[PDB]
């Protein structure tokens, strides 16, 4: 159900131990793992949660409770997806391709939350100081410009990351 | 006095491990030491032949699945210091969710091990990270206690100088914590890893 | 703090017994060893005993000295027999988990003060 | 905080007391390294041997018992349940210091603390069997 | 729910009726949230209607 047998091979040789040389036959199979189950299980929920994380960019900077709740919920959902994945595998010491993908999705949602953190800091920290004193990156003074730039850039960067990942691993 | 065991070749080369065969997932076999001795029991003295296989645990799995989630949880908790003090529900959400994430991480970390009755290095790391997150929540609680008025800066008015509609000042607690918490967490990470790695 | 208190005779013309009691930490589950170091000599392995009551001895002292352990009392004893004037030295009690060792001093993370032993003919 | 005295009983299956009689020796039950064993959650306090006669349908049999006393260790359970529950209670106490006008904040804090308690209760029972009394 | 639905099933590489139903339900929930985002985008005033 999970694998397809690409090919099988028969080999005949001799193997030498301390006690002598012995005849050996080897029957080997090459198994290619099916991707549909993992697409249904892990990849598509992660993509959908990362997409949902961008909804905060269309909400005003003053809706702090809503935007923070959305970002935190996306981060929590990514953590739960990673948890449910790790509970059904051995304790290998290296990163897998699905680990690469989930870590990338976590980075994207974390940056989405940090985007609102930066916007709120810029407004409520620099606005009073600034008024007392008084694709390219956006102007750092305008939170609306920052939000619009995030709207344009986050889907584009996520699509580029997906393209690179899938081209590398397929 | 009846049967005595000896190694066929010299003891070092009398135990051989095939280079291709190694089914260790979270361990590295550094080597093997070979020795012999005697055991004294009620029945008599028996020759015992011993081979100690030296294994070192591989840290990558636990780094991926426990340490990075805890570090990101600590950073996420410390992110709330950069929000305005009047975002009470947002900062409360930050503190509470980070506390619960740390609690869940603490619960799930021990599932790997047998239920031993002493604290491990991972347990100490999780304890310190929980302490950092909970201290961040206490910091927000202090900031909210010292907050005076329940509306944020409008956007257009000009905060006059502390030395019409008044507005809350940026919290000195927040300004100090923004540099204090990451610095202390970095120092803790430095000391912890320097203590536990080269051992 | 963890310590290893050693006791035993210092002078003999012979049989002798050197005891080593451990306090501050449960050394039952650690391999416990006895080492020797005369002046101008490197610490050499005399004996050891494992958690499973299995005893190892050096080739120089095989059949002469005997090592025993009391796990309830957390102590290791060494009975020295056939003492000779080439045997005079400082005797150290060591304990630890035997990693890359069980015959090398580097693998033992705990050591005692040491006790002098001299034989006079 | 529980302590147990687990038994190990043996006897002749076929031969009654009139045919086979067992007897303990002077130093019958010996142990090596008591605390190098696989007892993770327990510590071995001691042991004691006994003998008795058990009546069955086939006859009376000499039964020889060895009781091992085990005392539970608090470390794992203190890590797992006690510390998180007290910490969640303190997290609930944190609500008292928030401004009472912060209605969503305080309500979410209280209900969330009550959630994390339900979850901690649920997971505290996992190690135990499904006994029908309060521990 | 989507993660936990296929716990007690072999890891088949095709979608089942359960999978299709869960997918349609998730799409409905996602569209509801997107609809709220669209509604909020056109909200002019930050205060509700006083009684
Ligand atoms: C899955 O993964 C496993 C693990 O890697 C794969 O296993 C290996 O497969 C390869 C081929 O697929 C095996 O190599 C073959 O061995 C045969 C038979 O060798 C025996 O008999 C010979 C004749 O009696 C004898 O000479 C051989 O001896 C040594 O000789 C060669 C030549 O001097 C020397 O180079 C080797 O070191 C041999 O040890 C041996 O006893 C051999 O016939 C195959 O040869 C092809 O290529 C040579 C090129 O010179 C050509 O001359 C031949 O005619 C033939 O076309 C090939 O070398 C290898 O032994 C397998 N390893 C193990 C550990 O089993 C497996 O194939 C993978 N399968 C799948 C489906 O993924
Ligand atoms: C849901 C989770 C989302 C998180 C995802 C976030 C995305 C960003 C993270 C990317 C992680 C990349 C994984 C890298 C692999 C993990 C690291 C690793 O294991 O590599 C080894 C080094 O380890 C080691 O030094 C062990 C120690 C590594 C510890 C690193 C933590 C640094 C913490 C600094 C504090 C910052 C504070 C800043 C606060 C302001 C290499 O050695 P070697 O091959 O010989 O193997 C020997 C044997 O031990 C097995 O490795
Ligand atoms: C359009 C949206 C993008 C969805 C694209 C996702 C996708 O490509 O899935 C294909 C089919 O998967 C599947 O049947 C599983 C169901 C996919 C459902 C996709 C979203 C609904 C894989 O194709 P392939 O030939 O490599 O499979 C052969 C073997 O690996 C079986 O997995
Ligand atoms: C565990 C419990 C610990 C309890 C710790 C208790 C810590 C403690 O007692 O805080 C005192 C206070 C906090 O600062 P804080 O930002 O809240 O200062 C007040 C705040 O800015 C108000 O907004 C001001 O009114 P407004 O905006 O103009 O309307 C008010 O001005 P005024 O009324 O004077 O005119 C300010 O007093 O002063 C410190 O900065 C020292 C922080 C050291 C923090 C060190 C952190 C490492
Ligand atoms: C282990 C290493 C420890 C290092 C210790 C230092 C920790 C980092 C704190 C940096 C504080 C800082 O330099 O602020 C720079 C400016 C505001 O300060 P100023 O210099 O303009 O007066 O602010 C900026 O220019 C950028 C502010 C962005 C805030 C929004 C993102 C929140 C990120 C949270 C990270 C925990
Ligand atoms: C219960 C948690 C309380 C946390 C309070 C803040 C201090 C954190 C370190 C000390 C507390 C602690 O639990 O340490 C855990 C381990 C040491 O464990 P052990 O080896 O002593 O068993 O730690 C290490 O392995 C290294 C500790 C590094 C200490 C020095 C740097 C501190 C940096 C500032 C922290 C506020
Ligand atoms: C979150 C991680 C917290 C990390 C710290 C501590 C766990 C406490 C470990 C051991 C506590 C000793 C308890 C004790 O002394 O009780 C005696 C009992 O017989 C045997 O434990
Ligand atoms: C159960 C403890 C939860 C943590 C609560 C932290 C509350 C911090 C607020 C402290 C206010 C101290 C007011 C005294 C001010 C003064 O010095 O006069
Ligand atoms: C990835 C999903 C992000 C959510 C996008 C929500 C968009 C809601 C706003 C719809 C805008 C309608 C078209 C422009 C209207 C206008 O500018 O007059
Ligand atoms: C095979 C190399 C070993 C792994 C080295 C670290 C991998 C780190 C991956 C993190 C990528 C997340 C960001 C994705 C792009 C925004
Ligand atoms: C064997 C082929 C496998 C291909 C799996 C691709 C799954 C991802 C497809 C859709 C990704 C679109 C991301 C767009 C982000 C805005
Ligand atoms: C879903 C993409 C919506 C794009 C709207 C165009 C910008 C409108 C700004 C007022
Ligand atoms: C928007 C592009 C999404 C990733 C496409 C990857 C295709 C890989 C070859 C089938
Ligand atoms: C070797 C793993 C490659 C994973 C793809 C990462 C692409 C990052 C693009 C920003
Ligand atoms: C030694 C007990 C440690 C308990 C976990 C850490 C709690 C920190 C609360 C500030
Ligand atoms: C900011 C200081 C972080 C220190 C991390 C040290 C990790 C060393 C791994 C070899
Ligand atoms: C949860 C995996 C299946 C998702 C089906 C399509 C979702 C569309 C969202 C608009
Ligand atoms: C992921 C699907 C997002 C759909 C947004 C629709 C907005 C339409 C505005 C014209
Ligand atoms: C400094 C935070 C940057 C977030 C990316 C927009
Ligand atoms: C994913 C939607 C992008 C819209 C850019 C205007
Ligand atoms: C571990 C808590 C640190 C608090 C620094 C003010
Ligand atoms: C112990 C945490 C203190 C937080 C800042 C006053
Ligand atoms: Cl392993």
């Amino acid at each position: 159900p999970q694998f397809s047998i690409v090919e099988h091979r028969l080999v005949s040789r001799n193997v030498v131990f301390a006690t002598g040389a012995y005849p050996r036959l080897s029957l080997s199979f090459r198994l290619k793992r099916n991707i549909g189950y993992f697409i249904l299980q892990t990849y598509m929920p992660s993509i959908l949660i990362t997409i949902l994380s961008w909804v905060s960019f269309w909400i005003n900077y003053d809706a702090s409770a809503a935007r923070v709740a959305l970002g935190i919920t996306t981060v929590l959902t990514m953590t739960t997806i990673n948890t449910h994945l790790r509970e059904t595998l051995p304790k290998i010491p290296y990163v897998k391709a699905i680990d690469m993908y989930l870590m990338g999705c976590f980075v994207f949602v974390f940056l989405a939350l940090l985007e609102y953190a930066f916007v709120n800091y810029i407004f409520f920290g620099r606005g009073p100081q600034r008024q007392k004193k008084l694709i390219k990156i956006p102007d750092l003074t305008d939170v609306n410009a920052i939000d619009r730039w995030s709207r344009i850039v986050f889907p584009f960067t996520f699509s580029l990351f997906n393209l690179v990942y899938w081209l590398y691993y397929v | 006095a009846e049967v005595v065991y000896e190694w066929t070749r010299e003891p070092a080369r009398s135990v051989v491990v095939a280079e291709d065969g190694s089914r260790l997932n979270q361990y590295d076999l550094l080597g093997q030491t070979v020795d012999s001795g005697i055991v004294q029991s009620s029945t008599g003295e028996y020759v015992v032949m011993t081979t100690h296989f030296h294994l070192k645990r591989k840290i990558g799995y636990f780094v991926i699945q426990t340490y990075l989630p805890c570090i990101m949880t600590v950073i996420l908790s410390q992110v709330s210091f950069w929000l305005n003090r009047e975002s009470v529900p947002a900062r409360t959400v930050f503190g509470v969710t980070t506390v619960l994430t740390m609690t869940t991480l603490s619960i799930s970390a021990r599932n790997s091990l047998p239920k031993v009755a002493y604290a491990t290095a991972m347990d100490w790391f999780i304890a310190v990270c929980y302490a950092f997150v909970f201290s961040a929540l206490i910091e927000f609680a202090t900031v909210n206690y010292f907050t005076k008025r329940g509306y944020a800066w409008d956007g257009k008015s000009v905060v006059p100088e502390k030395p019409k509609k008044t507005f809350n000042s940026v919290s000195k607690i927040d300004r100090l914590s923004r540099i204090a918490f990451p610095l202390l967490f970095g120092i803790f990470n430095l000391v912890y890893w320097a203590t536990y790695l080269n051992r | 703090q963890v310590q290893l208190q050693e006791s035993g005779g210092g002078l003999v013309q012979g049989s002798l017994r050197v005891s080593c009691a451990a306090s501050g930490r449960t050394f039952t589950t650690y391999i416990m060893a006895w080492f020797r170091q005369a002046p101008g000599k490197e610490r050499e392995f005399l004996a050891a005993m494992d958690q499973g009551r299995i005893q190892y001895y050096g080739d120089s002292v095989r059949g002469r000295f005997t090592i025993s352990r009391d796990y309830a009392k957390n102590s290791v004893d060494l009975q020295l027999d056939g003492l000779r004037p080439e045997d005079t030295a400082v005797y150290y009690c060591a304990a630890g988990a035997g990693f890359w060792g069980l015959r090398t001093a580097s693998s033992y993370h705990y050591w005692g003060q040491g006790t002098q032993v001299t034989v006079s003919s | 905080m529980d302590e147990h005295s687990c038994p190990l009983e043996f006897s002749s299956y076929g031969y009654p007391r009139e045919e086979i009689v067992y007897q303990w020796k002077r130093s019958s039950v010996e142990v090596g390294d008591t605390r190098s064993w696989r007892l993770y959650q327990f510590s071995f306090v001691g042991l004691r041997n006994t003998t008795e006669v058990v009546k069955t349908t086939s006859g009376d049999y000499v039964v020889m018992s060895v009781y091992f006393d085990l005392s539970r260790r608090m470390g794992y359970f203190t890590i797992q349940t006690y510390i998180p529950c007290t910490l969640i209670v303190v997290l609930s106490w944190v609500s008292f210091w928030i401004n009472k006008d912060a209605v969503p904040a305080r309500t979410s804090l209280g209900i969330t603390t009550v959630l994390t308690m339900t979850t901690l209760s649920t997971i505290a029972r996992k190690s135990l069997p499904k006994v029908s009394y309060v521990t």
